[PDB]
């Protein structure tokens, strides 16, 4: 037995230090 | 009051893209000024529908934030008396042609707006690192002998870059200094060779002449099959060494 829902996890095109959001999530 | 460099750029982009007030951004988690390795805090991504008269195809337009002085407080960029530039004095842009697959979706296929590819964000971060680590800024006409496919594919013939002035964004003044928008353009090995041995601006001028090689706004098509010198062999006449 070895199954994995475990799922961690790099965020944008291979770069784990990047996330995808909308501009207004970053500023007023 | 917002960070003044960032606000100037956002305001400029708002004028150029009034109907896209809230674009997607690729956002870094650990900011460079907090010890992260990715010098760009944000990369905005816009859809550009095109322009028939100017031979501009539909494409994705990427704009970086971080090579210029976004903040004004020396968290990244030291401020020297008598320097007019904002940080390195430029940001990176990139224009990426929609693929045939992408083009068949947005007109007929239905539910939600198509997402831009995010791979160009890695490319701009990596070019950003190159500039920080060597200390050379980029100027219009420059070449970057990248020597690898821009998208990390095994098939694209676009492995190197030339630098052009962004036709839409141009160059602006900001509270923290001047910011040129340096548009990166993917090129063939022979295009790179001739920009290096002859002149970058002259090669960009060749590329602008036909839609197949980027049109007026130098859009990069990763599936391009032939160089400008293959498509228009007449351009080779400008390359001869003259003796003398």
């Amino acid at each position: 037995a070895a199954p994995v829902i475990n799922s961690h996890t790099c965020f944008v095109s291979g770069n784990s230090n990047m996330i995808l959001n909308h501009m207004n999530d970053n500023f007023a | 009051k917002p960070p003044p460099g960032l606000k100037a750029i956002i305001d400029h982009l708002g004028q150029v893209y009034p109907n896209q007030p809230n674009p997607l951004q690729v956002t870094t988690l650990l900011k460079y000024w907090l010890g992260g390795q990715d010098p760009l805090d944000y990369i905005s991504m816009y859809n550009y529908p095109g322009d028939v008269d100017r031979n501009v195809p539909p494409h994705w337009h990427y704009i970086s934030f971080g090579l210029s002085d976004l903040h004004g407080d020396e968290r990244v960029h030291l401020r020297e008396e008598g320097v007019t530039r904002s940080g390195m004095g430029f940001e990176l842009t990139f224009r990426l042609a929609k693929t045939e697959i992408e083009l068949k979706q947005q007109i007929e296929n239905p539910e939600k707006p198509q997402r831009p590819p995010t791979w160009p964000a890695n490319l701009l971060q990596a070019i950003g690192r190159y500039c920080f680590q060597t200390g050379n800024g980029l100027c219009f006409g420059d070449n970057i002998p990248w020597r690898k496919s821009l998208d990390g594919s095994t098939t694209s013939k676009l492995q190197n870059l030339l630098v052009a002035q962004d036709p839409q964004l141009g160059c602006i003044d900001t509270p923290t200094g001047t910011v040129d928008f340096c548009q990166i353009v993917g090129v063939f090995d022979d295009e790179l060779e001739q920009a290096s041995r002859w002149n970058g601006r002259g090669v960009l001028n060749f590329l602008r002449q036909d839609m197949q090689t980027g049109g007026d706004w130098l859009v990069t098509n990763m599936d391009r099959q032939m160089s400008v010198f293959e498509l228009f062999p007449e351009t080779l006449l400008n390359l001869q060494d003259d003796l003398e």
